[PDB]
DNA sequence: AACACTGCGAGATA
DNA sequence: TATCTCGCAA
């Protein structure tokens, strides 16, 4: 009894960069009780919390908010790379209440025309958090998803309880015809997991495209503090970086230069790239009555191994779920937190 | 460093009359009348302050509670 | 108040009261009745009596009834047998009546269906939050002394005429028309009322008003918008309800009808219905320290909690310090009133 | 609480000296202070020279002086070091038999007194005599307070209760009620309660064949950790070991029978300083058994139970009928009205509720709690973590049966212009700290951080 | 506030002979094993009785040494056992040296030691629900020479880094070694908001531990001690080795380049690029 | 192109 | 069980 992925057979390559333009869904139809407080309640917090988790797992990228209200679409947060902006927009959303009718197309439309200005290298992608079964259109949407495709812009979307088939055509058609994007929840647990499997880079199998080399260069920290003087918000802070080129002051942040617009970071964004590029083989669940290892965890020294001969108990498992390359045992929890939060396997480190 | 301690004691006026009052009739314990709304008094006699104050209350309202 | 609201036309429905004289055994449909009339010592006329001789005459296959716990079962047991008639109602409204004699009216008339589950009622979206507050209200070492001289009656005339109660309530009459919401004023005593209605400007509903001027003041209040702080006494809420206003202010409080003041505050917040998202029904008792009708107003309040309403203390909002126009502020308007006062005492 | 810290300072500095030649009181000593104080001293043991003020000021920064006072107030008071105006600075520097008694502590010192415990076959069992010793507790507890029968034989507890006045019963009548220190004694938990009575036999226990340096020497030993073996043969003075004999009478010493034996290290003498968990004829397993009752209703809901405890809860609430799991019992103004007729505060039995009847309330005060303070920024609205309604209805009870407003503070004057007081108003509304002021007196009565900060300023 | 100290002491017994090769050979580690006891011991008496862990790195793995695996199957006493458990440790790990001991000198196992620390400080939180623990590691190294800057540790360092930010764990670090700032560990004390200390060989820490290495639990209101400027002109490049500061990184391989390409194939991942965009970066 | 006007039972009450 | 209110009828 157990519940894993066999195997990851695209470790070769994700969509580093991102431009995600997450589009909530604020219209009459979440306004029904099925979500504890509502189904719009519970979705706005849940998008403050993939907020925080995207713009920390991939540092590097942007993001824009889009609503879907009286069949407008209404850009509630330009693309933008700092976080607290986005954070902000939301906390002012959740206090105001939806009406009007969703209007897909018109979301569409507005997002690919948002999407525009961001630079080849750099990849597209939006996310409708789609909670009605229905949509009103102002033209013909076919028409759109057909530039869509052609603007090489993925979609995914998260349906709520139903499935409805112009969606499911969507999310089929943008990425390049492999369905498996339109994942519809049945729970709020399903619910959390879906947008923390949104927060990762998005592979299928790519199509040989451009790969491209991008100028950036990295700050250096300022000293002075009563010198107080920004350049990208014209304030007086305490202290900031400097572009190495523009030499210009500019407020903490992976931003870019706001004087000769060239991308800036320190590594650890580079860091979390490397993070999930290239992760480690799923950690093995060694045999019960086979394993005859050593009688504690390895990467912590946990006491939780077996029983020896138990009638039913003994019978169960043995958990002894073991890594391949270094071929070291490790108890669950040290399984869980090496694949969740820490990727450097504690044993194939050590050699 | 100046530092006057003492019992401090806020209230409306009215209040603090009657306090004024039967502080007097407890031979005058309050240290000072700051303004009509405080006073400085010695924590020392003001629990039998408040015990004759309980008495006379419970003299004259008697609570009917009817 | 429903009836014609409801589908009923009271054409067929004559009403008989043995002085309201109507049309009985020629009604072509439905009738409406009262236990007084029906069977009682009120027999005025014998209008109730030929109402009786028709019911008898008629197999009324049904009965309607409204709150007959208050009449004895004896008048209803006595008009059973004597009409003979098919099948009755009773809606009742409290789970222990007087009238569980030995021969229970439930098998009298029937078994129970339903229970006025006021949990499930008063929960889902009709009194809209009731906010029960007591105002504490300071008072004066002048009328103290004067309270204590005074018993038998004569002396809640030291205590309603307060200068600190005036402040009071011009401060949350003129902090209720910040918000837009309108204010519906309730009191007990007839003369401390008038006073208090004249100087603040707001027209009145009182004892022996006439209809004319009562109707009038109706028109300005569900239609016009300088009307919202009305001054009702004890006609004008056992009468019609308004649904509107969600600021209610108690002021003048009478001793042992705490509960019938309780029945009058909740007929307020059961006509204010419409489901709103805030629909904050607040609750105001202008009450001065130590005296003895706050002591009574706290039995008012044990009451609501009973029905299970909330209710907090709020001894002084902090924005009555701030407003000018707060009549009997100055030591002299003090002053002027403890004269007014002491001259009401003269003449009661 | 007196604080027993503060009576600490209050014997004079020789013989503060001579306790400190025992090690062991110095380590337990250093456990007691505030934390700043605690870093303080740690930084000051090792470098064998005086240090000057300036620095230990510039050590701290904004936002955290109020401690720095608190700290140098306090080790001032115990006189710990010695303020030394030598070039007319400051020198500061330990009482130097503090210093050394700390360093060989920490070192393996000279301290065969904090040494006087013995390892052995210390077959005592975790409930092995544990239990009796959470038994005499009991039964000194139900005793003072008084219960259906108060076994209480401690003859000479019995005297420092009554003496020391510990609770408002008629000793002369063998009434054993609860006054203000017996509600107080209702209050204290654990540490409350060990603190007030080892400071009762302090005071009684103060006469002749004293002893003081021994006394705590002897106390702190128990606290510090198990001697064990030899402990109340070898390692005890001749008073300290009839104060030893004592204690373990009074519960407080969980020395074995045979009367002749190593120190039997009770629980207790742990419970004394540990401030940490408090749960102690063979039977008795609750880690929450105390099930009392307290919601929004104003109700007592109990399923757990302790005789004790529940008697505790009856001291402010009526019982009509003992239940299985429940006692008849609902709070009320007149429950609480009943403990205020002995004129107990509603201020204790708040942390008590926060605190006790928790065993059965664990869930409760999780669901009002909630981790509203993290959340508490965000959504500004406390999600009833510690229930106010029930502290308004305490209060309004309180409020009804008291009538009288005091403030905290000291007047203050020599306000010479108005520009330092209205300043000075302006930082104390910034801080929150002026009560009230007016500049036509140029006077008010409010806590000193203004005029602390304001003379920092000035003179530094 | 109870916290988790986890020294993590390395001892390379060939970076133990170049301790004794560095100034004079005027004491062993000895005397940092002294200082490291009393210092732990310190730690042990300041808090209310707050637990604590240390790990080593040997030429050939690395090994618990003070929450002693089961192994069967004076001064508070505590202090005793805890110092002693820890000395016998060490020297039975002294035993485990020889010659194919010797043999595994390619690696250094410090990053394995600072990520399996932080794996400890995840199960004792994890288990330790209630108390949450304001838990803190150290890191205590041996400067020695032969390798001006081993860097086939360089991401599992930052690996640590990460977690430890998120685990909200600052981790502090003592060099004693030669002149040769640390970058990594620079770094790693700056970034994840530690302290770094690159004493000299032979004095006696006690006084550095014991000031700079005790503010770190649970306090934050007071000012770090740490030495010099922390710049974050990040690592040299890939094929060349020299600091680069106007970086030119490739892509989906993410290593940095210095001006310099070879044209095609950035030389850590076989991705030849398109000779447009050469031109275009060439368009200076 | 003139009848009077007050009694009397409901609920509630300390 | 004594006491008001107060609608109520004409
Ligand atoms: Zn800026
Ligand atoms: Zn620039
Ligand atoms: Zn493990
Ligand atoms: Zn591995």
């Amino acid at each position: 009894k157990k519940r894993t992925a066999k195997k990851n057979i695209t470790p070769y390559q994700r969509g580093i960069i991102r431009s995600l333009i997450l589009t909530l869904d604020c219209s009459e139809a979440m306004l029904e009780k099925d979500l504890r407080p509502n189904r719009h309640a519970m979705i706005i917090q849940y998008a403050i919390d993939f907020v925080h988790e995207f713009f920390d797992q991939n540092p590097i990228s942007q993001m824009g908010i889009i609503i879907m209200r009286n069949g407008l679409a209404q850009l509630v947060s330009q693309v933008s790379g700092n976080p607290q902006d986005h954070i902000d927009a939301l906390k002012s959303i959740r206090k105001q209440e939806p009406k009007g009718n969703p209007s897909l197309q018109n979301a569409l439309e507005m997002a690919r025309g948002l999407l525009l200005p961001v630079p080849a290298h750099c990849t597209r992608e939006v996310l409708i958090v789609f909670g009605s079964l229905s949509t009103t259109d102002p033209g013909d949407i076919h028409q759109t998803i057909d530039s869509l495709v052609s603007e090489k812009i993925r979609v995914k979307v998260l349906g709520l309880s139903a499935q409805v088939a112009i969606c499911k055509e969507l999310c089929k058609a943008t990425n390049y015809g492999d369905e498996s994007f339109y994942k519809i929840l049945l729970d709020e647990t399903h619910l959390k997991e879906l947008f923390n499997e949104a927060v990762t880079p998005l592979p299928v199998n790519k199509i040989n495209k451009g790969f491209t080399l991008v100028k950036m260069g990295f700050p250096t920290r300022i000293f002075e503090d009563t010198p107080t003087f920004c350049s990208c918000h014209s304030k007086l802070v305490y202290g900031g970086y400097f572009c190495p080129n523009c030499h210009s002051k500019v407020c903490s942040l992976p931003t870019v230069c706001p004087c000769c617009d060239l991308m800036l970071i320190l590594s650890t964004h580079l860091a979390r790239s490397y993070h999930h590029l290239m992760p480690l083989k799923t950690f093995a669940e060694v045999p019960t009555t086979e394993k005859f290892r050593s009688e504690d965890c390895f990467s912590c020294q946990s006491r939780f191994p077996i029983l020896k001969n138990h009638k039913n108990g003994k019978l169960l498992t043995s958990s002894r779920y073991r890594c391949e390359d270094c071929k070291q045992e490790f108890c669950v929890d040290c399984d869980v937190f090496i694949h969740e939060i820490l990727h450097n396997c504690p044993g194939c480190e050590s050699k | 460093a100046r530092a006057r301690k003492g019992a401090l004691v806020q209230c409306d006026p009215s209040i603090k009359a009657l306090i004024l009052q039967i502080d007097a009739k407890m031979s005058d314990i309050v240290l000072e009348e700051l303004d009509d709304t405080h006073l400085l008094v010695n924590p020392s006699k003001v629990e039998f302050v408040k015990h004759e104050l309980n008495r006379l209350l419970s003299k004259n309202i008697y609570n009917p509670m009817d | 108040q429903f009836l014609q609201w409801c589908t009923l036309q009271p054409e067929n429905c004559a009403v008989f009261t043995s002085d309201n004289k109507e049309m009985f055994q020629t009604e072509s449909g439905l009738v409406v009745s009262t236990y007084s009339m029906v069977a009682n010592t009120r027999n005025r006329s014998h209008d109730s009596q030929k109402v009786m001789d028709f019911l008898t005459g008629r197999e009324w296959g049904f009965i309607i009834l409204d709150e007959v716990h208050v009449v004895p079962a004896a008048m209803f047991r006595r008009v059973v047998s004597t009409i003979a008639a098919h099948a009755k109602l009773g809606l009742t409204a409290t789970l222990v009546r007087e009238d569980d004699k030995i021969g229970d009216l439930n098998f009298l008339i029937g078994p129970k269906l339903y229970e006025a589950n006021w949990m499930e009622l008063s929960q889902k979206g009709h009194i809209a939050n009731v906010q029960c507050a007591e105002v504490w209200c300071p008072m004066t070492a002048e009328f103290y002394q004067e309270y204590l001289r005074e018993t038998a009656r004569k002396r809640m005339l030291l205590y309603i005429m307060n200068p600190t109660k005036f402040q009071a309530c011009q401060f949350l009459i003129q902090y209720h028309e910040r918000r837009g919401d309108k204010i519906i004023v309730f009191s007990d005593n007839v003369y401390a009322l008038q006073e208090y209605a004249l100087k603040m400007g707001k027209p009145f509903i009182y004892g022996s008003t006439p209809q004319q001027e009562r109707m009038n003041i109706l028109q300005n209040f569900q239609y016009n918008d300088q009307i919202n702080t009305i001054f009702l006494s004890k006609v004008g809420d056992t009468s019609i309800d308004l649904p509107e206003a969600t600021c209610l202010i108690q002021i003048s409080s009478h001793y042992g009808s705490r509960r019938q003041e309780a029945q009058r505050l909740g007929r307020i917040l059961r006509a204010k219905r419409r489901n709103d998202e805030g629909f904050n029904a607040f609750f105001y008792s202008l009450v001065s320290k130590d005296t003895q009708e706050m002591y009574y107003s706290t039995k008012r309040q044990a009451f609501l909690v009973d029905q299970g309403y909330a209710f907090k203390v709020i001894t002084h909002l902090h924005g009555m310090e701030n407003i000018p126009n707060l009549a009997y502020a100055s030591p002299r308007e003090r002053r002027e009133l403890l004269q007014e006062v002491l001259l009401k005492n003269e003449e009661a | 609480k007196h604080s027993v810290t503060q009576y600490l300072e209050e014997i004079p500095q020789q013989v503060q000296n001579r306790l400190y030649t025992s090690p062991a009181t110095c380590l337990a000593i250093y456990r007691i202070l505030p934390p700043l104080a605690k870093f303080f001293i740690m930084a000051m043991v090792f470098n064998e020279n005086e240090v000057p003020l300036l620095d230990l000021d510039k050590w701290v920064n904004s936002n955290g002086k109020l401690q720095f006072q608190n700290a140098i107030k306090s080790m001032k008071s115990l006189h710990l070091l010695i303020p030394n105006k030598s070039s007319g600075t400051l020198m500061i520097n330990l009482n130097p038999t503090f210093k050394i008694s700390l360093r060989n502590a920490l070192t393996g010192g000279e301290v065969q007194n904090s040494f006087g415990v013995v390892v052995e076959e210390n077959v005592v069992s975790l409930d092995l005599l544990d239990e009796y010793s959470a038994n005499k507790w009991e039964t000194i507890l139900h005793f003072m307070v008084g219960t259906p029968l108060a076994k209480i034989p401690s003859e000479k507890v019995l005297n420092l209760l009554k003496h020391s006045k510990l609770m408002e019963e008629v000793n002369s009548t063998g009434e054993f009620k609860i006054t203000n220190e017996g509600f107080q004694f209702l209050l204290q938990e654990i540490n409350s309660q060990l603190w007030t009575l080892l400071l009762q036999y302090l005071k009684m226990i103060e006469t002749s064949k004293m002893d003081l340096v021994d006394v705590l020497h002897f106390i702190f030993m128990l606290g510090a950790l198990e001697v064990g073996k030899a402990y109340k043969i070898d390692a005890l003075s001749e008073t300290q070991r009839i104060m030893l004999q004592d204690m373990r009478d009074y519960g407080l010493v969980f020395q074995k029978h045979s009367n002749d034996s190593i120190f039997y290290p009770t629980k207790l003498a742990l419970m004394l300083t540990s401030d940490t968990k408090t749960i102690r004829g063979l039977k008795n397993q609750d880690i929450p058994d105390g099930s009392l009752i307290v919601e929004t209703n104003f109700k007592i809901y109990s399923y757990s139970n302790s005789p004790l405890q529940i008697a505790v809860l009856s001291l402010f609430v009526h019982l009509k009928a003992r239940f299985v799991n429940m006692v008849l019992g609902q709070i009320t103004r007149e429950s609480i009205r009943r403990a205020l007729t002995n004129g107990i505060t509603a201020d204790q039995i708040i942390a008590y509720l926060e605190t006790h009847a928790h065993p059965q309330m664990r869930r409760l005060a999780e669901e009002k709690l909630e981790k509203k303070l993290e959340l508490d920024p965000n959504c500004k609205e406390p999600l009833q973590v510690l229930p106010p309604t029930v502290v308004d209805q305490i209060r309004l009870w309180q409020l009804e049966l008291d009538r009288v407003i005091t403030y905290e503070g000291s007047l203050y004057s020599d306000f010479e212009t108005s520009q330092e007081y209205n300043l000075l108003s302006k930082y104390a509304q910034d801080i929150g700290v002026l009560l009230w002021k007016d500049d036509k007196k140029k006077k008010f009565f409010i806590s000193k951080e203004g005029n602390s900060q304001v003379l920092d300023f000035a003179k530094r | 506030s109870p916290s988790l100290l986890t020294v993590i002491i390395e001892i390379a017994p060939k970076l133990w002979t170049t301790f004794d090769e560095e100034g004079n050979e005027k004491g062993s580690i000895i005397k940092v094993l002294e200082a490291l006891i009393v210092f732990l011991n310190a730690h042990l008496a300041f808090n209310s009785a707050n637990k604590v862990a240390v790990i080593a790195a040997y030429s050939q793995g690395i090994k618990y040494l003070y929450p002693e695996s089961t192994s069967a199957l004076d001064m508070y006493r505590r202090f005793r056992n805890v110092d002693e458990t820890l000395v016998e440790e060490i020297y039975k790990l002294f035993e485990l040296e020889k010659k194919q001991i010797e043999q595994n000198s390619q690696r250094s196992t410090l990053a394995g030691a600072m990520s399996a620390g932080l794996t400890y400080v995840n199960r004792i939180s994890k288990e330790s629900v209630t108390t949450s623990l304001k838990s803190r590691l150290l890191v205590l190294t041996c400067g020695s020479g032969s390798s001006k800057d081993e860097i086939f540790q360089y991401i599992p360092i930052m690996n640590c880094i990460f977690s430890a930010t998120k685990m909200k764990c600052p981790i502090d670090v003592v060099k004693i070694g030669g002149s040769k700032e640390s970058t990594f560990l620079q770094q790693t004390t700056d970034a994840t908001n530690g302290v770094y200390l690159h004493v000299e060989s032979t004095e006696g820490l006690i006084q550095y531990l014991a000031t700079a290495m005790f503010i770190d639990p649970s306090l934050r209101p007071i000012i770090v001690k740490p030495n010099h400027g922390s710049v974050d002109f990040r690592t040299s490049c890939y094929l060349t080795g020299r600091v680069v500061a106007v970086g030119f990184i490739c892509s989906v391989c993410l290593c940095v380049l210095s001006i310099i390409p070879p044209g095609n194939k950035c030389p850590a991942c076989d991705s030849q690029f398109d000779e447009h965009v050469i031109a275009k970066l060439k368009r200076k």
